[PDB]
């Protein structure tokens, strides 16, 4: 009997050919909608598959530099794109699709301001992974160009403070992307980094506006700067030390607003029968935190709103396979669809003597159908090939393994007087060849079934003899098929070429030593109640020596009680050192 | 990237033959051409060639 | 306790930590004066016919002979520090030909003389990275070692 199979029948069921002996059931763990694979040439599901789903989008696979990437349109007409490939796995929390986004992507790099933009402060390591919005709000952007060198001064060509047009080579090798104010940071006559900041540039006349934009500002449209100044948009007025002394620097400050929840059209999960829903959750993640001064020659991107993978608590764990539904209405049109798919296997049917039964399973489900944790998906039945009676099947804490079918030819009957043959009961051990009544000797060794008027039932056994100290490899009333070992015997037995010259001649220590004594004596051998044969032998004086035999392989041959120094003592070549 | 479409590797029929082999004292063999592409991971040129 | 012996020097090597451009920067500079200092002594030499004694290279440097002897030491360490942080270079450029005539150990201790001079001829002023400019250096002396140190009839 197979792993986990338990037998349908008790001891003395009378079966018939192909009737269900033992069964092996299959439930779902955790229950879900049933997906059964398709006849690949195979009548016989080999796996069926437990699933929620979710589809109300479009998807299309566009090929671009020969990389299949996938696009999302939702039916309010936005793109994403696919991050996650088709078959993959990916647990809650990881981005499945990026938003195809360009407004919130800088084209130089500069410093970050919030306006009641609010995020989830929860973990420092998901920083790479960006900012987690909680509110949405305003985003300022101030523009700058920062080249990151560590070259030495005399490469230098422009002045601190000098009002340059983009495209000058400020260092050697190294050419301004932004018309603006250069800024040289330089350590130990080492270039270390060059600021171009852009907005308009004019006089400082007054210290007391210089004081008041010390820390630099935010100044609004149309709001006066200083008398004579007033900006035309918001911007950025800040006191820089330009070539000839104080300069006031507007630089045009950019404004990206972020709505409170991204508007991006969730799509949901479709079926109810999963206590445990699976959705996309669309988040809005900001890369950089407040007031991050960032230096970067190249744009970055600021928001992205990436869609997620939620589950329900207590499914953390939980791990969703990517696929892609082709619409029912339209098979042209794909669908994104999560699936926690989880795996039955169905064993082939298999009857050549493997069980020795035919094992047969058959499906308790259907395809598309809903089933509850712990609900039976298979039941594999095994068949017996012939019929009889069921023994051996022994009860209480133990997997029933094997069992036992007794045959219509197993069974023989046998003409014999029943009036003198009273000494015989049903189930006594016949040895064969045994004269049972006067005259009448036994046929074939068995067991004895049953005694009918002038006939005998024999139930065919052979018997094996077993002597004192075997060791037994199977119990009583146990079960064994052909070949399988019964008892190891343990007996006695009694009874040389160039190793033993070789062995001789370069004085080695031969492996079995005899043991060798070391004055005269008795010999007694000392039987002890454990078997601890030891030589104690008596001194001219009464000094006993206790040489211990050891193991059994040490065969003693010493019995003389005569014994002298260097006498042997037991079977084997003598240590001559 | 180098793709060997190994699954396409075409023989040329030997030269010489097996008894001029043996009699000029030479191998016996042919040669083993693959076709192969070299795809530029951007420009995206793919220079096909056995 | 190991045995291998390309594995300990492995090892020896990786006690040391890269040098940065600026400390690149800083070492060239020492490096530099370095060798004008040893210049100046070699034409002492050529006007003594002996070696020039450390009081009388101090005196044709007009400097006293503690400061000159401790401007002489920041120069040998910077050069040894130069040569000593590439040494990463050196195995890494190395590695490339461990199979025409030379062990790898030999091709290791034949590039390590051209980081040593890669470091002897480098030029801050030039606004390059070192590693640029003694791969040259470890390459031609690599190679110049395998065609001269690979045959037993050397071509």
């Amino acid at each position: 009997l197979l792993p986990g199979a338990e037998p349908t029948v008790k001891n003395g069921d009378r079966v018939e050919v192909g009737d269900v002996l033992a069964e092996t059931k299959l439930t779902t763990e955790r229950g879900g909608t049933v997906r059964m694979g398709e006849d690949n040439g195979s009548s016989t599901h080999r796996e069926v598959e437990i699933i929620v789903v979710l589809d109300t989008a479009t998807v299309k696979a566009e090929a671009s530099q020969g990389r299949e990437h996938y696009v999302i349109e939702t039916k309010g007409g936005q793109r994403f794109n696919l991050l996650a490939a088709p078959g993959t796995k990916v647990t809650t929390g990881h981005v499945v699709a990026e938003l195809i986004d360009s407004r919130y992507r800088t084209q130089t790099g500069g410093l970050l301001k919030y306006s009641g933009v609010e995020i989830s402060k929860k973990g420092r390591a998901k920083a790479k992974q960006g900012y987690e919005v909680t509110k949405g709000g305003t985003l300022l952007w101030i523009p700058e160009e920062t080249h990151e060198v560590n070259k030495d001064i005399s490469l230098l060509n422009v002045e601190d403070g000098q009002l340059v047009e983009a495209g000058t080579e400020v260092v050697k090798d190294i050419f301004c992307q932004t018309t603006g104010i250069v800024s040289v940071t330089q350590n130990n006559d080492i270039l270390r980094e060059i600021v171009i900041k852009p907005g308009d540039v004019h006089v400082l006349d007054d210290p007391d506006t210089a004081a008041k934009y010390d820390e630099g500002r935010l100044v609004n449209a149309g709001e006066e700067v200083f008398p004579g100044l007033t900006a035309e948009q918001l911007v950025w007025a800040e006191a820089v030390d330009g070539t000839d002394g104080p300069l006031l620097l507007l630089r045009p400050v950019q404004e990206l607003v972020i709505p409170d929840e991204p508007p991006v059209p969730s799509q949901d999960s479709s079926q109810e029968s999963s206590s445990r829903s699976i959705r996309l959750r669309a988040v809005q993640r900001l890369q950089f935190q407040d007031g991050e001064r960032i230096k970067s020659v190249e744009g970055v991107d600021l928001l992205r709103t990436q869609l997620v993978l939620e589950s329900e608590e207590g499914s953390s764990q939980l791990s969703a396979d990517i696929e892609l539904l082709p619409d029912s209405k339209d098979p042209e049109t794909l669908r994104l669809q999560l699936v926690i798919i989880e795996p039955v296997v169905i064993r082939r049917d298999v009857a050549s003597d493997t069980t020795h039964g035919s094992t047969h399973t058959e499906l308790r489900v259907k395809d598309g159908q809903k089933v509850k944790p712990g609900a039976v998906i298979a039941c594999t039945q095994i068949q017996c090939k012939e019929a009889g009676v069921v023994r051996g099947i022994q009860e209480g804490s133990e997997a029933v393994r094997r069992l036992l079918v007794e045959r219509e030819r197993d069974c023989v009957t046998l003409d014999l007087d029943v009036t003198a043959a009273t000494q015989l009961q049903p189930g006594s051990l016949i040895v064969a060849g045994t004269q049972l009544v006067d005259g009448i000797i036994a046929p074939e060794s068995g067991e004895v079934r049953a005694i009918a008027p002038g006939q005998l039932q024999l139930r065919i056994a052979r018997p094996y003899r077993v002597s004192q100290g075997a060791v037994l490899h199977v119990e009583d009333k146990g079960l064994v098929q052909r070949g399988d070992n019964l008892v190891l015997l343990v007996f006695e037995r009694a009874k040389q070429g160039l190793p033993r010259i070789e062995e001789l001649l370069e004085a080695r220590k031969p492996k079995e030593a005899c043991i060798l004594a070391r004055r005269p004596g008795v010999a007694h051998i000392n039987y002890s109640d454990d078997d601890a044969i030891d030589i104690q032998v008596i001194e001219a004086d009464g000094t006993q020596a206790d040489y211990p035999v050891g193991p059994g392989q040490p065969l003693i041959i010493s019995d003389g009680e005569t014994v002298d120094a260097g006498q042997a003592l037991t079977d084997g070549p003598a240590n001559p050192h | 990237e180098l793709h060997f479409l190994g699954k396409q590797y075409k023989l040329k029929r030997p030269k010489y033959d097996v008894d001029e082999a043996k009699r000029r004292d030479g191998t016996y063999s042919v040669q083993m051409y693959v076709p192969t592409r070299l795809i530029n991971k951007e420009t995206g040129e793919i220079k096909e060639q056995e | 306790y190991t045995e291998d012996s390309i594995r300990l020097y492995l090892q020896e090597i990786g006690r040391i930590r890269l040098l940065r451009a600026d400390e690149e920067i800083e070492l060239a500079r020492q490096i530099a004066d370095l060798l004008a200092l040893e210049r100046i002594r070699d034409e002492l030499l050529e006007q003594l016919d002996r070696l020039p004694s450390d009081a009388e290279w101090a005196a044709a440097v007009d400097s006293p002979l503690d400061e000159f002897r401790r401007r002489l030491f920041r120069g040998r360490r910077a050069k040894d520090k130069m040569v000593q942080s590439n040494l990463r270079l050196v195995v890494s450029i190395a590695k490339k030909y461990m199979n025409r005539g030379l062990s790898f150990q030999d091709l290791i201790q034949e590039g390590s003389l051209g980081l040593i001079r890669a470091a002897e001829k480098f030029d801050h002023e030039k606004g390059y990275k070192f590693s640029t400019y003694a791969t040259w250096w470890i390459r031609q002396a690599i190679t110049r070692a395998i065609a001269d140190q690979s045959r037993t009839i050397r071509l």
